[PDB]
Order: structure tokens, then C-alpha cells, then sequence
């Protein structure tokens, strides 16, 4: 039952230079290795066959190698389009297994990220609970800190983020920050700020608002 | 009467090389165990090993396709697994086509040597490819060992 | 092209069955090798699998986890393949995946999956709220509006804008578990100011484990 | 001294796999004899078994074409024909086009195992394709028991 | 103890078949000797005889090309050599078309029966291709003699 | 020596429909099964090699399978152009042996014999030996009785009958029975009678004819 | 096409011999394997003999049945097989096919056949009588007319009708064995009455085995 | 075409080291094994070491003779192949030829080989005199002229005629080893009378292993 | 390590006649057979591959055929343009090896040497050594005699001879002859003559001029 190791697990290459991407097996596999991109919210999608046979329609700039246990995929003059997860598969033996799956980020110039606020809309205050929205917009690198503060008082525990996986055409990630109150604490306070900050912002921004305004 | 076992596959295995002691033309007897698809030796000394496989595979994806079978000791000290025999095939040939249909292909291989056993060591016949195992009809797949 | 659709999947209990469907175009179905293969986060891609061509007798192959418990069969007739599970884990819980995998090698082509939850809990369809475009607060000349899909169970939901019309500037964030044990999700676009008087903005939230269908109408 | 065999095929036979007892570096002793192209076993008891049959074909006029070996056993009282050892091998590959002459090709079978065997049991090694045996040269070609 | 020997092929060796007689799994032991590459029997009698060849080759460059493996004896007296053990495999297959690049390729040979030899008896295992040796790994190529 | 059972060893279906035939190997001989018609007169022809695949020319109303030990020649749409036997052919094992074969008739509308009688010739009565000869030409089925009458007096031993194989335009058969006499016994008679029953006649033609006559 | 001719068949006494030929064309004949195959109604089809290609050195082949009496040759320059029997038995009667069987396969083809009879009867010409069409009895409007080829020895013989021409409407009838030991048979043909007055019917018969040919004119 | 160019060879004292190498072009380099063949009187034709594809990593072999003393590689990017030797005997005095084996089997290709002389003796570039076409010597109406290139090592020296144009009519003979240790040879070459008075003969002589390149014109 | 032997290793053969060239292995070697034409200073060129299987561009007139341990390479309407030494070579075992090769003499008609005689340059006298060369040239079969007289003095010892491989387009041979003299002894007499003997002359030419004239 033969298993397969990618390590490193991410890698994160400038456009136009050359990425290899590793496949190690724990025992002899002959040249019974094959490759596998899954762009976002995609199926696995054949790119090379037996180590180093590139599939038809596969840009040339992906060729692959390797024989025995150690198996590379490379992707030369990368690009964002190729931004996605990379599985290696084994098929000397039966069953058939994978890797657990190497990323590729594709770095971008750096991209502060577009802030915007969403106060709670109306009917959601009806039902009694109250969802404040921070949405940072298209930004790279990955990292970013969000914060919330409600009437000037820094918040805590209240908040969950959610953030995209890499764009393929722009390069860039997105974050949504949100602040869960009850329609209650929420009527409590008056202005409710998000301060994101960022390797592209030389201060913080934050973007707030008044509740019952506009 | 010396250690001595010729065990078969398993014909209502699954996908599966499963070593049977316990049929018409097999043995089992004077100390040598079945033990989680494992010979296990009972005495120490001079054996005689050997097995076959049968593969009965069917289309070649490609001329890499590879078939193994191996013999593997584990004594009871070092605890680890070293191959005594081992043989690899490669029973593709050429490349069906594609709107071709794959057609079924035989491949035997057959492994036997003379070994200094331990007491208490383990020894196992493995493939790699238990889904094209044959055994359909018996003689085809078999493992054994006597002492001499 | 070549295709694979496969479906049948949704939430069931533990020990409960489920069988899915796949219908493949595009090839000799009768020549080929059918699989199921899953995905999920904690175990990723694994083989479930395999029923091969009527050359081979169907010739049945099952991972060591499912054996006994799942079924895989084919109607080369209607270029069919079925999985019928029964039993169902908790850690049957993933993505399926109907694929061919080419004589014994290479996983030629994929469908685009069916979700599989096994879980107690029940199903529970999502509120949608609108994230209303701000006005002065629009980093101008670009404009970002959503919907807020809050509170459903389980996974997934599929959120899309002007009934599959608006593609680009769309960002639909992973969906994430509340304690509340419910998922929630944002699905934000970003627009010209311009258009917000003159183009009409919806999001049409689908959550098939319970039947909801709501069609948000987003604007300021 | 163990009852032992170890015959050859009969270079002078005619698209026939035919033992031959008596040559330079054979066996016939100890109770064993060669009857009917069978090697009959004197007394009871464990028994190596083994043969070597190698096909020297020509043409391919189908991946289908299929190379047979197999030990049988036929005891004195239920007096059926019972495999004990055999493969399959297929040879072929491609198919010679037409208009295309037939290539020769080679093809080495080997059996072997070990067996309990009961006095007056009948062995027999036989092929399915005669036509294609080789023994234009010695070693090719060869049947064996001994009593362990 | 039984004169017995299972030595296995030189991996440090040189498009060469030199068999190795001290390492982990093998035997040279009870008055046979391994001399120029040959196995010399100790005393007269009954021995199994055996051996395996791996073959991993590259690329066909025709139908035609022959693995051989072949087991001789070198009597004392007479002196000359004679096979007792011999098969001889093609492994292609097709004919890679130019352009094409070569692909490896897997062939094992397995040869082994019982003779009877006298004291001072040499005997070799011979390949025609030792540039196609594969002993990348343990267990794939051996030669072996037990007295019974 | 691997022997070949084709049962049935007769079958009998009508135009349009399918047919199947039936070989059975007494032991494993793999695919290496070939299939052939012999049409009268002919020499066999192969239709398909190795269990399924279609020799060229042949139409594709004409497909095989089986595998191990069992197979299966099939015709849709039989037609009397298929009248033949059909043999199967082994190639597993040497010597390469075949099936005793099946039979096919194809159906047809009932269709009575149009009877014929020929009086001996004077030629043959020189020799002194007279031979009375009845036609029953194109009848459907094969089951047919015919009877000689001389003077009335019903005949016995003395007559002998020979059937085509059925006609594969026209899917009837016809037979001929032969009345055998000495010149002498023949001389002493007058008129002489063949008497057809036959599925397609509501009661018993009869030609005859009067010794010297016409 | 692809033609094989075979020729060199009639009677011989039991102990005989007697030289079958084949005239092959079509393909390449010193790269085939050439086959004799011989057909009785008793033993059905029957392999006797193969020689194969020069490369192979001939590497003959006998039925267990012929060997030692059989001998298969070939002239690669002429495309031609032989088959040189001896010692003769009542049993070898039968049609005999030239054959090429594709490299240990399929007979891809056949000749025509040669008919070998064993025995010790002797040679005997047919006599052809005329079955003369009738007048008034001849529902009306087919006619009937026929040969009757009466006491000949051994088999074959072959009837034709306008010495070719005349095909559409024959039945010439399975031989029959008398109890005299010889062999009757008709042939008949039905036609237009109309026909009757303007067209000439002959039955040419002939029987190699004896030398004889008749041409007997049938009219009324 | 498909070419094989060496060079680097030359003389070289008992247990020196030479290089030799080897340029390819018209197939796929990288693809297919490279080998130094070389030739002799003594010992005709004899394979000396084959370096196989990156696919086997480099797979050197050598010929017993020259087992740790040669060394084979390659370098795939300049399409080249070298005989790097060492502890140089007198018996690997020879031609070498670079050639592809074809993955085994057949040797495709030949470059046009370079000469190795092992030995002691030292270099000595040759003095080339003119035979000259004599007048009423010659057998009307053709005339003979030369150049005897003598006393020079080690082989070969190269003639030419008219730096390429002439090469109708010439006949370079084989060198001869004089007891002087040394080698002569002469080129001749016959043309017409009529040309000797308007055409100009030339012959270029070269021997690389002393960096002699004479060039005497021959006349009457 | 498989020995090849090619004997004999010389025929001589008519053109358009047949010729047969002899390879046999020392053991088994299949059909691994390859042959190859090596004319003048030329390389070798491959001729047949697999004991029978010619290389493109190579005439239809070249065939090969043997198997085991006998082979034969076959010209027939054999040409001047064939003149060369084929070689044999086996590649069934490693390492592979060749034939000591047989050399190819195409026979042409008669012809008589034409005889030149060169007196040593002026240039040559200098250095203190006279060079005196008689050039045999185009001569057909390869049998000659040269014989020196320096003033009717029979020489011995103080020459040697070179002959050229058969052309391959006339089919003639040369030969050059030199008789090598001290400054000293050449200046010591007059007359030098060259005396060759050929089948193609009735009675011996003789050469000859005396030193310094012209």
C-alpha cells in the first residue's frame, strides 16, 4: 500500500522562474508515477503520465522526472494561472494511492488590501442577532491582521475570518471579517470599526461606521 | 519428518494474496505456522524456498507496467524486513491504442533459493499487484518451504 | 470531452445508505474502468473503487475501508456506474468523485464530485441578508456589495450572482463552522458605482440537503 | 539412497513433449520409473517436484496465443487427473501485420514445488504447444522428483 | 551439514557476473568453494541445482534480441563443458522506432533441477549479457547448490 | 487433443431473427476459438478469430464471444443467405482440432412440393433395367412422404430417396425418389403412381403415368 | 484472393499411394505455413498435415493418424504443397483441402478440395439416361427435365447443364449408394414450357475416375 | 547524416594521457549510446567503451583491456563524447573511431577516426622532394609526376593535390617503415601532356604530429 | 566474449557473378548478426542488420541470411564499387566483437602495367641521399616483378615496394618501388634501370636513364 510524501507541502515562486514540485515514495515505484493539478473548486486535471510523458493539451513548459523513489514536477516560466494543489499518484501498487499534495503560490508585487464595512442589514436585526462584516479586498501577500473595535473598545472572541485561495487571474487574496453580536449589545454602541493592517499600508487602515446612519 | 509448508492463494480472496494452509495438495505440518500470511519457522537450519505468482493482467497502459514478487525474511532478533528473493516483470510490450479495447495477458514468476532460517523467523511471498493475481485454477499461485 | 456527471450525494445518518450516480459520455463506457474516488481535508484524495469491464467479468475492487460496506456497479447500457453505500461513517465524509482510471494506471478523467455528509444533525437551510453597497465608503470609483448566507447545515451551499450572469469581481469565502454548529458565508463582488443605479444585483443562494432557494436582491 | 528423476525430452520426437530416461546427465533410481511419459512414485513421503519446458515460436497472429505448463497427479485409488503445479504464459505482443514474415521468439517455463505423494502415483508435466517445443540444445527441456 | 552454497552477484561489479560468497543471506560452506566464478563440489552425490538471473534491459532494437541463461558442469575427468541447465527469453516485443527514445524493460530467468556430480566438479552460471545485469537491489540474482 | 462439442447440432429459426451457436471446449483453451461457414458445395470460411473479432468482408450481423471453455457464434437478422454449417476451430493446443458442427436452417412460409414423374427412357430399357423416377421440387419444411403405386399396388423396398440441402434463395428443398426395375416386372404393368403428402397439401398428390404412352 | 488449387485425387487400392498437389497464389507462399486438412461425413474435419515456412528449416507436422505414412513437401519456387500418401486405408477417404493456417492459428484459407478413395472396387463409368420433360404434366407453366446418371464408381461425379451456362433451376441430387455397390444420382431442371421448342438442354456428366464424359441432349 | 567528428589524437609516450572527442549531429544526442571503436593490422576492429542515456544514469562500459585506464563521458548539452586515457600501451596504438551502437545491438554510425600512436620515439615532420614528369618518358600521351614524402613520425602524414582540385589520377601508396625507423611514402599522379604546360601541380602535404604543412610544386 | 570467424579471407570473383561472404560464431548467437563494408580509407558501413534485414540506401543486390552459428553475406552482379573488406559483427553477447573481415577483389580483364621511372630530385641530392622511385601503375591481376640494375648490376636489398587496395572503379592496382642509395654510390654510376615482369606483357619492360641528363 505505497505511500507517497510531498515535501514541501507549499511553495511560493515570482512569475517567470522555474518551480519543482517533489513526490518521494516509501518503496520502489519503478516509473509508475503520475501528476494531478486541482485548480480551485476543480477536479484533479492529468498533466504528466509515467514520471515524464506530458498529457496532450499540457503547455510544454511542465515536464516532469524522476525514477524509483524520487519523482519531480517542474513548471518553468510560471505563471498565476498555474496558481493550484499538485498531487502525485503511484500505480505499481494495488491500491492505487496519492500524495498528500504540494500548493503553489505564485508571488504578485505587493498589493495593499481594499477595506470595506458592512453594518448588519435590517432583517437580520429583526431575528435578533446582528452579523458585522470587514472585507478586505485583493491584496498579497497572504498576511494580514483585522480588528475590530466598538466604540473605541477593542474586541475579542467575537470574530471569525474566512480568506479565499489564490486568484489565478490577479494574483491577489481576499479576507472576510466578521463580528457576531446579539441585536441587544449590538443597539448598545454606537460606531463600529474595522483596522486591518498590512504589509502594503504604512499605517493602519480602518474603516467604521455610525449604527443608524445614512 | 522435517519443518515443511506449500501453501495456496486464496481463490475467494479479494483483490488479495491470502496464503491458504488447509486444502487437497498442501502442507502445514512439523512445526511451520501460518501466521498473518507468514511462514514462521519453528527450528533452526538449511531450507529450501520458493513461490510462484501468476498474473493474469488485462491492457498495457504503457510499457512501465511492472509486476514484482518477493520473498522477504523478518528475523525474530533485528525485527526487520530483508528481501532474500525477488523478481520484477514487465509484461507490456506495446500500448493499446485507445477506441482499442485492452486485451487479457499470462505472466508467471517463479522465486526458490536455499536459506539459513532462525528459529522464530517470519518469511513472506508479496506482490504488487494482488488485482491481477490468477487463481482461478489451482497450481497457479503457491508458496512453501521444507527443511533439509 | 468526455464527460462525467456525477450526483446522488447529500446528508444521511450514520449507518444509513446512500448510492450515487455517474453517467459518462465521450468514450467506449463499456470498454473502461469505472471509479469512485473521495476527498476530504484530513484524509485527501483516496481511492474507493473500482468495477472494470465486462471482459474481466465486472471484476470488483473495494479500499480496505469500505469493504463490505460499499458497492460498485455498472449499466454499460445507460454508461452508468453506481455506488452504493451503506453503513455510512462519519469518515465516509467527503467529496466522490466519479473517474476513469485508463487500464490499471493513470486517473484519466474526473466528474466534478457530489458531497457526501454523515452526520446526526439535521438539516437546516440558510437566512440570506443582503450586504448593502456603501455610498461615501466606496474607495471610489469601485463598489462592493454581498450577501450574508448565515446559519445552515450542513455543507455545501452554492451562491451565484444575476442567475450565473455576473462572474467576474465575485468572492465566495469558504463557508466556516460556527459553535453554533452552523455554517456561515460571505459572497462579496465588487462593482462600478456607475452601474449600482442602472444594473440589478441578486444573489441566488442554493442549498439542496433542504430545499432552499432564496434569491436576494442587493442594492443600496 | 532417495528415489529420484530427473528425464529429458526426446530430441528425436516429432512435435511431442516425450521423456527420455536415459542419457548422460539424467535420472531414473531408487524405485522410480518412467510409464507412459508418467514418472511413477515408488514409496510414500515428501517429494521436491519440478520441470522446465522452453517454447520456440514463430509469428504472432494474435495477443491471444497462449503457452501452457502443468504437473498433474493421478493417485492409484481416486485415479483423477489433479493440477499441481501451472502457468500460463502469452508471448505475444503484437501481431505480425501480413506481408510481414513471422519472427521467431523464446519462452521458458519452470515449475517447482514440494508434495506429499502416495506409492503408485502418477506424475505427468505436459504443455499445450509441442509444436513449438526446443530442445535443439540439452538443459532445455526437463522433468524431475526427488524423495526428501 | 550438507555441502551448500547460494552466492549472490558482485553489485560493485562491472558489466560483469561475479558471484559473491560472504554476505548477509548467502552460503559457502560444508567443502564447496567458489573458484574462478564456479562452484567445486566436495564430495560425489545428489544435488539441487539453481539459479536466477535479473535482466533489466533498454530500448529493442529487434525482435531478435536473446537473454540467455545457462547452468554447465565441468567434469574433472573429461574436463569439457556441458549445459544441464538452459533457457534463453526475448524480450521484445517491437522495435523502438527512432526517434523514440529507448524504455527500460524486466526480464527474470529461473533455472534448477538435481544431478548427480562427482568430487572436483565445476559448475557455472552463465548469462550472455552481464551489461544488463540489474542487482540494484538484493535478491535478484544468485546461484545456488545443496547436497541431498 | 482438445476436443470440440457443438450442441445442438441442428437449428431452425425464422428470417429476422437471431441465432445462436453453441461450442463447448472439453478444456481451458483461453480465446483461441475460430468460427466458420461451409455452405454446400463449398469450402469452409472463416468468420471471426480468436472468440469475437470479425474477419473482414464478413457482415456485421455476424459477432462471437465466450472465454475458458464456453462460446458463442451469433447472427441477428438470419437470412437464407446463412444457410450453412458452421464449425468452431481450436488453436489453444497441438494439434488444432474442430467441432462435428451445427446445422442452420432458415424458416420459410409452408410451401408444397410441385410434383414431377419421369418414365424410364428407352435407352435404359435396351440394358434391361428400368428406373421410374419422382420429383418433388422446392417444398418447405423438410418432412415429406412419398409413395409408388404400380397398378395401384402400393410398393415396398424398391425404391430409394436423396434430398437436397435446403436452397438458400429460396429456403426449400426438393427430393427425388427413385423406383427401380427389372425390365421384365416393369413390362408387366401399366400404369404407375408416385403418391406426396406433405404439411403444404390439404390431401395426397399423386402423378402417374401408363407404361408406353404420350 | 488468394487462390489454392488442388489437384491429384481418385481411387486406390488399400496399401496405395497416390500425390496430392496445391498450386497456391495471392501471397507471399514461402512466408506461410501450408496445411492439409481432410473432411468425411463420418470423422467431420480433420488436420493431417503441416509444413512450415524456410526460416523454420520445413518443420513438418503429422496427424498421429498419417504419421510415417503421410509426407508434406513444398516447392517455394512453384507456390506449391504436396502431400505424397502411402500405405493407404479404407479410413483416409475423404476431400482433401489445401489450406494456410496463419502462423499456429486460423485456416484463412481453403482450396476447393480433392477426393481420395480407398478401395479395391474397381473403376466404373456412369451411363446417362434422359428424363425427358413431360407434356401435359407440367403444371403449367414450369417445366421439368432431368439425367439420370446411373451405376458408376467411386464418387465423384459432376453434372453440368449447357455445358455451363444453364445454372438457375438445377438440383443435381446427393449421390446414392445401391446395393449393387455403385453409385445413382439425378439431376434435374425445371424450366419454361415456352422455352421447350427454342432452347437446347444438355447434361454434361463427367466422372474422372473412369475417363467418361457424356453429353446427353434431353428433349422431349 | 548523422555526423561523427573526432580529434585529439596523435603521438604520446608509453604511459602517457590523451583525450579524444567527438562531436554529433543529425539525431537526438542525448537519447543514444556513444562509443569509441578502434582499429588495428594487428587486431582489426575492437570495441573499446560505451558511454549509454542520462535515462541509465551514465552507464559506462569498458572493454577488459582497457578497464581502469580509459575513461568514457559525455556532455548531452555540447552533443560531444570522450576517450579520456590514461597509462597509454604500445598496443593501443590504433585508429579510434567515435560510433552509436543502437540501444544495443548494431554500430549505426561511424565518425572517420583518429590515429593514437604509443610510442618512445620522438616526432619528426617529413621532407617532401618532387618526382618530376619526365619528356619523352611517358608513354604518350599521358604523363606521370609526384611527391616523395620521406623519413618522418609517426603516421600518417595527409597529401593533397592542388589544395583539393586534383584528385583524378593520384594514387597516394601506403607508407613503408624505412629501417631507419622512419616512414616514406610517395604520391603520384598521372594527367595529360597537353595540361603540363598550362596547369599547376601542387601537392599539399601535412603531418600534424610535428606541425608540417610543405607544399612543393611539381614541374618539369 | 564470442569468436567470429570469417574465412576465407580473401575471394576474387568476375563481375556480375555472384560472391558469398563466410561469418560463423564459436557459439549461439541467434540472428545477431551484423554486416559491414569497409572500403579505402573509409569507416565502416553497415550493411545488414539481424543476419538478413538490409539497411536502407544499401543496393538490393546485398543480401544476408544464416542463423545459430553460420551465416553468409550475399552479393550478387557483384561490381567494382564493391571492393572492400566486409566485416562481420555479433551482438548476442557482451561485450560485442568482430570478424577479422574478408576482403573482395572484383576481376577485370588483363592489364599491363604502365611503367614510369623517376630519377632523385636535385633537392634530395643535397642532403647526401638519392631516392630513385619506378611507379607501376594501373595493372590488373596483382602479380608483378620489379627488378633494379644500376649500370645491368642486378640490385638486392636496397629497395622496397608499396602497392595500392584494387581501385574500385578501373579495378587496377599500383605499385611504387624505391631503391634508396648513399649520395655517394649513386654518383658512382650511370645507368638505372627498372625491370618489371606482368602477365600482361609478352616479355619484361625496362625503364631506365642515365644520371644527370635532360
Amino acid at each position: 500500500d505505497i505511500l507517497l510524501t510531498q515535501s514541501p507541502a507549499i511553495l511560493s515562486v515570482s512569475p517567470g522562474e522555474r518551480v519543482s514540485f517533489s513526490c518521494r515514495a516509501s518503496q520502489f515505484v519503478g516509473s509508475s508515477i503520475h501528476w494531478y493539478q486541482q485548480r480551485t473548486n476543480g477536479s484533479p486535471r492529468l498533466l504528466i503520465k509515467y514520471a515524464s510523458e506530458s498529457m496532450s493539451g499540457i503547455p510544454s513548459r511542465f515536464s516532469g522526472s524522476g525514477s524509483g523513489t524520487d519523482f519531480t514536477l517542474s513548471i518553468n516560466t510560471v505563471e498565476s494561472e498555474d496558481i493550484a494543489d499538485y498531487y502525485c499518484q503511484q500505480s505499481h501498487s494495488w491500491p492505487f494511492t496519492f500524495g498528500s499534495g504540494t500548493n503553489l503560490e505564485v508571488k504578485r508585487t505587493v498589493a495593499a488590501p481594499s477595506v470595506f464595512i458592512f453594518p448588519p442589514s435590517d432583517e437580520q436585526l429583526k431575528s435578533g442577532t446582528a452579523s458585522v462584516v470587514c472585507l478586505l479586498n485583493n491584496f498579497y501577500p497572504r498576511e494580514a491582521k483585522v480588528q475590530w473595535k466598538v466604540d473605541n473598545a477593542l474586541q475579542s472572541g467575537n470574530s471569525q475570518e474566512s480568506v479565499t485561495e489564490q486568484d489565478s487571474k490577479d494574483s491577489t487574496y481576499s479576507l472576510s471579517s466578521t463580528l457576531t453580536l446579539s441585536k441587544a449589545d449590538y443597539e448598545k454602541h454606537k460606531v463600529y470599526a474595522c483596522e486591518v493592517t498590512h504589509q502594503g499600508l504604512s499605517s493602519p487602515v480602518t474603516k467604521s461606521f455610525n449604527r443608524g446612519e445614512c | 519428518d522435517k519443518p515443511v509448508a506449500h501453501v495456496v492463494a486464496n481463490p475467494q480472496a479479494e483483490g488479495q494474496l491470502q496464503w491458504l494452509n488447509r486444502r487437497a495438495n498442501a502442507l502445514l505440518a512439523n512445526g511451520v505456522e501460518l501466521r498473518d500470511n507468514q511462514l514462521v519457522v519453528p527450528s533452526e537450519g538449511l531450507y529450501l524456498i520458493y513461490s510462484q505468482v501468476l498474473f493474469k493482467g488485462q491492457g498495457c497502459p504503457s510499457t512501465h507496467v511492472l509486476l514484482t514478487h518477493t520473498i522477504s525474511r523478518i528475523a525474530v532478533s533485528y525485527q526487520t524486513k530483508v528481501n532474500l528473493l525477488s523478481a520484477i516483470k514487465s509484461p507490456c510490450q506495446r500500448e493499446t491504442p485507445e477506441g482499442a479495447e485492452a486485451k487479457p495477458w499470462y505472466e508467471p514468476i517463479y522465486l526458490g533459493g536455499v536459506f539459513q532460517l532462525e528459529k522464530g523467523d517470519r518469511l513472506s511471498a508479496e506482490i504488487n499487484r494482488p488485482d491481477y493475481l490468477d487463481f482461478a485454477e489451482s497450481g497457479q499461485v503457491y508458496f512453501g518451504i521444507i527443511a533439509l | 470531452e468526455v464527460k462525467l456527471e456525477e450526483s446522488g450525494g447529500g446528508l444521511v445518518q450514520p449507518g444509513g445508505s446512500m448510492k450515487l450516480s455517474c453517467v459518462a459520455s465521450g468514450f467506449i463506457f463499456s470498454n473502461h474502468w469505472m471509479n469512485w474516488v473521495r476527498q476530504s481535508p484530513e484524509k485527501g484524495l483516496e481511492w474507493v473503487a473500482e468495477i472494470r469491464s465486462k471482459s474481466i467479468n465486472s471484476a470488483t475492487h473495494y479500499a480496505e475501508s469500505v469493504k463490505g460496506r460499499f458497492t460498485i456497479s455498472r449499466d454499460d447500457s445507460k454508461s452508468a456506474v453506481y455506488l452504493q453505500m451503506t453503513d455510512l461513517r462519519t469518515e465516509d465524509t467527503g467529496v466522490y468523485y466519479c473517474s476513469r482510471n485508463y487500464y490499471g494506471s493513470t486517473y484519466d478523467y474526473w466528474g466534478q464530485g457530489t458531497t457526501l455528509t454523515v452526520s446526526s444533525a439535521s438539516t437546516k437551510g440558510p437566512s440570506v441578508f443582503p450586504l448593502a453597497p456603501s455610498s461615501k465608503s466606496t474607495s471610489g470609483g469601485t463598489a462592493a456589495l454581498g450577501c450574508l448566507v448565515k446559519d445552515y447545515f450542513p455543507e455545501p451551499v452554492t451562491v451565484s450572482w444575476n442567475s450565473g450572469a455576473l462572474t467576474s469581481g465575485v468572492h465566495t469565502f469558504p463557508a466556516v463552522l460556527q459553535s453554533s454548529g452552523l455554517y456561515s458565508l460571505s459572497s462579496v463582488v465588487t462593482v462600478p458605482s456607475s452601474s449600482l443605479g442602472t444594473q440589478t444585483y441578486i444573489c441566488n443562494v442554493n442549498h439542496k440537503p433542504s430545499n432552499t432557494k432564496v434569491d436576494k436582491k442587493v442594492e443600496p
